[PDB]
RNA sequence: UAAUAUUUGUUUAAUGAAAAGUAUUUUAUUAUUAUAUUGUAUAGUAUUAUUAUAGUGUAUAGUUUUUUAAAAAUAUAAAAAAUAAAGUAUGAAUUAAUAUCAAAAUUUUAAUAAAAAUUAAAAAAUU
RNA sequence: UAUUUAAUUUUUAUAAUUAAUAAGAAAGAAGAAUAUAAUUUA
């Protein structure tokens, strides 16, 4: 009752990415060669994947 | 209903009276005309 | 021959858990004669918080 | 029948006489295939179905395949390692050239300003360090680069390791070396102890107390001289006291003290050897024993405006059972947030610790209360262990 | 060892162990200063 | 925004602390026992925050315990 | 003073390994069917561990035929008519 | 007494490991962000009766944790002690105002 | 159910309190005096300081 | 009498010296057991300071009354010793005649 | 219940609760008349040990056999004899 | 049912918890089993409706003990599968509760809930233990080492002796976990967990045993220490 | 649908087991009185299912995985009694054209009319 | 499951100016649980 919490609508609907025609990607030979994550600001220090063994 | 003259009890200041006490005495006033 | 096996795997089961039960049973005596002696020294009546008289008396015994 | 897709991960309803399909306990999805799964691929060796085939090529690439190396090979490498006297002057240059130009922090008004990060930083320290064989604190390092004191002290001492390193020898390769196959400390080794009791001193501005103990142990690894060493474990004497380490601090506060004939007469170092011992035996809620402390350094040492404020503070504070149990400073507060047992987890209920294995609380082998596995036992067929009649 | 140990620190005056320790190791670090000094 | 961490409720009123304030403890506690822990003497069920004591309510056959600015520790 | 039921098997010429097989299941004596877990059945090397076999982590529950051999199945020389 | 909970106590360490190794204040750190995002998913099958079957999803999710350096914050004092406690301590024999003592601040002369 | 609910209906839910007491409440806790665990009143730990003062 | 809080009212003892007559059977050497509020325990630590008799426990010096019911614990002790106190000179009387 | 030993059959008596369920067929005790360990085997059910609230506690009631044992025993033949030394209410 | 053993479980005031269970013999069988364990051993660790009901209980036991009449002996014992924590409880508890009248055992509840379900924990125990012969000086801060040792003991308390029948029969009981056949037990365990399966339940091969040689010529060593 | 149903491992007489046609025994193992050769442990019914089928042969190995702090109604037994529902964790299925919804009344319209028009007066959550 | 009713949203010092036929700091047990608001208790 202190929190606030509402629902994302992302979990109603979750499309999936459009797959590729002969693995061509339309505009490889236009844009630019930076990683799409640091474009969008997607920035981590550590990935911590819990399906490694360690 | 929810309110408060309602929800709240006494049973805690019962000490404050006698009832055992008075229960005898209205059985002395039992036995003093004889029921 | 497996039905005197069968009886000769029942039978000596039989035998030697007597031999736990008497060996525990002179245990559990030795037991209640280590109590028999320690509670004298201590002076445990251990019949509650009541004197020799109260049990003397016999009517709440 | 049928009221999904005819996939063996479709979501609803099936039939098996229309839709048949074999039993697939744990079939991994049509996505990322997910932690259960591979659980179950790092235990029993493949995915549960027995349908995946195990292929794991690409970690016998990264674990096996590297670690190769033949003995013709790895009989020689060890005659091409670098010479770590260069590596020292290396290291000890870039890092000096890195901190140098470390930006001075702009003082704003009516809000504190963020300082620069430390990130071109880390990477010449973390080659120094263990050039070096002493770790370094990070936080620390930032809030000495606050400071224009500290910053001061920690380039200059900096500058003198750097020329002492250059010019002379390294003075604990040098007694490294004539251990295995004694004399007063030298002047790298001053240098040394210096800008690391100045890291520290930084270190514990910033509340990072355990920290801050944690470096100035290297440094009376590098000391010989008995003032030195009078100095540094008084230093460790305090970032343990407010690290609540009591033992810790009721142990290097009595070195301190213990080199009182042969530290000169210009030292501050053994009374606050005192002082340690004195406030660590306080802190335990021993407090006759922590005025018979101040007593002999006041006995001792007439005088001492430590022991001034400390026999003042003990004389304003005046059972066995209930001794340090309070919890009278912060840091334990803070170190109690972390490593505390909570509600549902990391509590003796949930898993427990057993030669570094976890079990579950049902097998916990220092315990057999009930519900336990060990309350299940019976008596294994040979003696009756207790008089109990039904159970046991 | 509760009554062994009140008995322990009352022989040494009210002391501890810590403290008689102390006292000792004190004593003869001292006294090699003092070794010291009348060999040099 | 500055954080949203809540600044101490623990000597405010509480509906559900408020019931142990009258409740019998004996058998919680081993050595320690004292008169009524819960009840704090004058304050509202307990609460530091309500202070009542030498004010004017009238009382007359209970007792009341007198005024003592409280300190800044034991509230927050 | 206690049990001891190689002394008590001595003591009653019982063959002190037979009389822990009185109080074992016949699965881990004799040949016999019997429900059996797969933990027990034993694992191969891994990289990081070493094998694992029923003989080093289970000695006492493995069959043995000198009772076998006595107890169950028949001698030949007993029924040779020849 | 939730295992969300637990699993964001975990990462909440971790960061602060990180952060610490950072070069960062531990008592000025924020949670800046905290947001989960769809993972993988295993799948299972739930067996009903006269021969029908459907197939249980294991869903696994994605946490994003970012805690930033904040200078301006204070914190509300957890300090506090309900008066039972106070005087359950003052009964025990204990203080219930902790000791502080004078700690001279560490200095090197050699 | 005879119908798909939309995000509305989804997100009506959350407007009780029901919800709001269940899931997003915050605790109120102090730091306790003897094991300066982070701590609700009225629940102690397993510890001979803690069990006959309960701080 | 039986359920009487604190001190114990002269009305209540009006309600014993009723029940006097109640019983026709009563003599002053009569059992301990026949006492309002004499329990298990209460009976038993009487017995063991060599008192079985309405008459002794009408005896009691009440300072030997209050060791009994704080020292060692029997409760409610003063309620029988009292109710001694009362019923002792009526039995008494009804014993001469 | 009622126990008697195989081999001197020595009767006697004692009531078994609900915790000793498992020992109600077979008794390992002390005969005197054959001084040494036995085995007891249950002849005759007599009597609970806990009643539930309102309800009689005397009937879950023991057999004709525990009944004839305790006539053949403490009865007006067997007392008689006994009733010269103490007439067991009386000491 | 004012009979101060026989219990009355229902939820009226009048009435002493039901805890849950299958039937009111099992509820009986559980309470039994639970006061057994903590007259044998003081404490109780014990979650739910359960806790209240063992402090009842265990008042009750510590009554009847303080009755310490022939009626009282056989009543506790129809109630306790252990006949010789009978004979404890009327040792023990006269001696160590002769000043006491009313409540004896301290229920104190712990902040941690089990990890299975959202139960609560109760820590029950006897009361002033310095009384007691057996648990004199005991610390139950943390558990002893591997269960079948005795447990701490507070530094100040250290040479304390305890009864001679009671460390004989302790003594007893601890012997059969020395024994290799418990260590079989103990990895058949592990399999058998393991294939009901049940997570963090190591493989039978990296088991390694409770009880060692060198740990007993320690463990003795230093329960020596205690004696 | 679904913060749903299900699951939920605190105390064993399943003694036995050839008819199972699947399960890395690293060497499971005679000391024999016998000869060569060969072969001994958990998967029937889509499951570690309700729980097997049958032939041995025997009677004291207790032969050792079932959560839970109120009341309705459902299920047993004697409207009382026993059992089960706020719960932490797992997490399906029927259903789904829909707009934040569709509450009450009146008549009409090609057959209930949640279709019209008019008057009207349906807050949110949970059971 | 939708509407529809009935109950609830956990003490409201207090109730009804009209409709139709009412709401002050919070959740473990409402009980320290064996009907005392502590039966003296180390
Ligand atoms: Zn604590
Ligand atoms: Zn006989």
């Amino acid at each position: 009752m202190y929190a606030r919490f509402r629902t994302r609508s992302k979990f109603y609907f979750r499309p999936a990415r459009p797959a590729l025609a002969y693995n061509v990607d339309p505009n490889v030979m236009r844009r630019p060669k930076v990683k799409r994550g640091l474009l969008k600001g997607t920035y981590s220090d550590e990935t911590v994947d819990l399906r490694d063994r360690e | 209903t929810n309110r408060h003259f309602f929800v709240a009890r006494a049973n805690a200041f019962f000490s404050r009276l006698p009832i055992a006490r008075v229960q005898r005495s209205l059985a002395m006033e039992a036995v003093r005309e004889g029921r | 021959k497996r039905i005197d096996t069968a009886k000769r795997m029942r039978r000596d089961r039989r035998r030697i858990e007597e031999l736990k039960t008497l060996e525990f049973w002179g245990w559990y005596m030795k037991l209640q004669r280590v109590r028999g002696r320690w509670c004298r020294e201590q002076g445990v009546s251990s019949r509650g918080v009541y004197g020799p008289a109260v049990d003397a008396a016999e009517l709440w015994g | 029948y049928q009221r999904g897709g005819w996939s063996p991960g479709s979501k609803h309803q099936k039939h098996m006489t229309l839709n048949p399909t074999l039993y697939l306990y744990r079939f991994p999805g049509p996505h990322g295939p997910g932690p259960y799964t591979m659980k179950y691929w790092w235990t029993l060796g493949c995915f549960p179905t027995g349908m995946e085939v195990p292929f794991r090529l690409h970690e016998f690439l990264s674990t096996y395949q590297q670690e190769h190396v033949p003995v013709e090979v790895e009989e020689w490498l060890r005659c091409y390692i670098k010479d770590p006297l260069s590596e020292l002057v290396n290291a000890s240059n870039d890092f000096f050239k890195a901190v140098e130009v470390y930006p001075e922090v702009e003082s704003a008004r009516g809000y504190k300003t963020l300082q620069p990060s430390i990130a071109p930083l880390l990477v010449p320290m973390k080659k120094f360090e263990e050039q070096l064989g002493v770790k370094i604190s990070p936080v620390g390092l930032r809030s000495v680069l606050s400071n224009p004191v500290l910053k001061d002290r920690f380039l200059d001492d900096l500058f003198d390791y750097k020329s002492y390193v250059e010019k002379g020898g390294s003075t604990p390769h040098r007694r490294l070396a004539r251990s295995r196959f004694a004399e007063t400390t030298a002047d790298d080794e001053r240098s040394l102890i210096l800008l690391l009791t100045t890291i520290s001193e930084g270190c514990i501005n910033a509340g990072n107390y355990s920290d801050a103990a944690s470096v100035l142990a290297d440094a009376l690894m590098f000391c010989h001289d008995p003032d030195s060493q009078a100095t540094t474990h008084a230093n460790i004497s305090f970032a343990s006291l407010l690290n609540a380490d009591f033992k810790g601090a009721e142990y290097n506060g009595r070195e301190a003290a213990l080199l009182q004939p042969q530290v000169k007469p210009t030292s501050t170092a053994c009374a606050r050897g005192y002082v340690g011992w004195a406030a660590a035996a306080a802190y335990q809620d021993d407090f006759e024993k922590a005025e018979a402390i101040v007593k002999d350094g006041l006995t001792l040492y007439v005088g001492n405006e430590h022991l001034e404020k400390l026999a003042n503070k003990l004389q304003a504070l005046r059972p066995r059972s209930l001794r340090e149990s309070r919890s009278h400073l912060p840091s334990q507060q803070s170190r109690g947030l972390l490593s505390g047992s909570g509600k549902g987890f990391s509590n003796e209920f949930d898993w427990v610790e057993f030669k570094n294995k976890l079990y579950p609380s049902k097998m916990d082998p220092r315990n057999n209360e009930m519900g336990s596995v060990f309350r299940r036992v019976g008596d294994l067929g040979s003696f009756i262990s207790t008089s109990r009649s039904m159970e046991r | 060892r509760g009554d062994a140990d009140r008995n322990f620190r009352e022989a040494f005056h009210g002391m501890s162990l810590d403290q008689v320790l102390f006292r000792e190791r004190l004593r003869q670090r001292r006294m090699q200063k003092q070794m010291e000094e009348k060999a040099k | 925004t500055p954080v949203r961490d809540r600044k101490c409720t623990l000597q405010y009123y509480n509906p559900i602390r408020a019931r142990f304030v009258y409740r019998r403890d004996k058998p919680l506690f081993d050595k320690y026992h004292v008169t009524a822990r819960n009840l704090a003497p004058g304050f509202s069920r307990g609460a530091l925050k309500h202070d009542w004591r030498a004010l004017g309510v009238y009382t007359p056959d209970h007792p009341q315990v007198p005024y003592h600015p409280l300190q800044t520790w034991m509230l927050g | 003073g206690r049990f001891n039921m190689d002394e008590a098997a001595a003591a009653l010429q019982l063959n002190p390994a037979y009389a822990a097989a009185l109080y074992r299941p016949l699965n881990y004596t004799f040949h016999i069917r019997g429900q059996l877990y797969p933990a027990q059945k034993g694992r191969p090397s891994r990289p990081g561990s070493l094998a694992a076999s029923q003989g080093r982590m289970f000695p006492l529950y493995q069959r043995n035929d000198r009772l076998d051999k006595e107890l169950f199945r028949l001698n030949s020389r007993g029924l040779t008519t020849e | 007494l939730r295992k969300g909970h637990q699993i964001v106590f975990r990462a909440l360490e971790m960061a602060q490991q990180g952060a610490e190794a950072k070069g960062l204040d531990k008592e000025h750190l924020r949670v800046a962000h905290i947001s989960c995002y769809p993972g993988p998913t295993d799948k299972q099958i739930d067996i009903r009766s006269k021969g029908y079957y459907a197939w249980k999803t294991k869903k696994s999710s994605h946490l994003v944790l970012t805690l930033a350096e904040d200078p301006e914050m204070v914190l509300p004092d957890r300090t506090c002690l309900p008066y039972s406690s106070l005087m359950s301590m003052k009964r025990a024999g204990l203080s219930a105002q902790p000791t502080v003592i004078d700690v001279p601040a560490i200095t090197a002369d050699g | 159910p005879k119908r798909k609910k939309n995000p509305m209906q989804l997100r009506r839910k959350v407007y009780g309190l029901h919800f709001k007491e269940k899931y997003l409440k915050m605790e109120e806790w102090y730091y306790c005096p003897l094991c300066a665990e982070p701590k609700k009143p009225g629940e102690w730990c397993r510890r001979e300081d803690c069990r006959q003062i309960k701080p | 009498g039986i359920a009487t809080g604190g001190r114990v009212t002269n009305e209540d003892r009006r309600w014993w010296l009723v029940h006097l007559e109640c019983a026709p059977d009563i003599t002053p050497g009569t059992f301990i057991a026949w006492l309002d509020c004499c329990g298990t325990h209460t009976c038993k630590k009487l017995i063991e300071r060599n008192i079985w008799t309405i008459e002794q426990v009408a005896a009691l010096d009440s300072d030997q009354v209050d060791e009994l019911k704080y020292r060692e614990g029997c409760l409610k002790m003063d309620v029988v010793w009292e109710h001694a106190r009362t019923i002792i000179t009526p039995l008494r009387q009804r014993e001469v005649t | 219940a009622l126990f008697s030993c195989f081999r001197c059959g020595y009767m006697y008596e004692f009531a078994v609760s609900n915790s000793y369920c498992r020992k109600l067929t077979l008794r390992n005790d002390h005969c005197p008349r054959c001084d040494q360990l036995t085995l007891f085997r249950f002849m005759s059910v007599s009597g609970m040990v806990g009643n539930m609230p309102f309800k009689p506690i005397g009937v879950p009631g023991p057999s004709y056999a525990t009944l004839w044992w305790r006539k053949t025993r403490e009865g007006k033949e067997a007392s008689a004899p006994l009733d010269a030394v103490c007439k067991s209410d009386r000491w | 049912t004012t009979e101060p053993l026989m219990a009355d479980y229902g939820w009226t005031r009048g009435k002493l918890p039901k805890f849950r269970a299958r039937s009111p013999f099992h509820r009986q069988q559980i309470a039994r089993r639970m006061v057994t364990e903590m007259i044998r051993k003081d404490y109780c660790i014990v979650g739910g409706a359960r806790a209240p009901a063992l402090r009842i209980l265990a008042d009750h036991v510590v009554e009847l003990a303080k009755a310490g009449d022939t009626d009282s002996r056989q009543q506790l014992a129809y109630f306790l599968h252990d006949p010789l924590m009978v004979d404890k409880a009327f040792d023990e508890y006269p001696r160590r509760f002769k000043d006491m009248n009313a409540k004896y055992a301290m229920m104190t509840r712990l902040k941690s809930r089990r990890r299975t379900d959202a139960v609560a924990m109760y820590f029950v125990e006897y009361k002033n233990r310095d009384m007691s012969d057996n648990h004199k000086g005991e610390d139950y801060s943390a558990g002893p080492e591997r269960f079948f040792l005795p447990p701490r003991i507070v530094e100040t308390e250290k040479g304390i002796q305890r009864p001679p029948h009671m460390q004989m029969a302790f003594d007893r009981w601890a012997s059969k976990f020395k024994t290799e056949e418990f260590h079989h037990w103990w990895r058949l365990r592990h399999a058998k967990l393991r294939y009901w399966g049940v997570r963090n339940v190591p493989h039978p091969s990296d088991v390694d045993p409770l009880w060692t040689e060198k740990e007993e010529e320690e463990w003795h060593n230093e329960m020596l220490a205690n004696t």
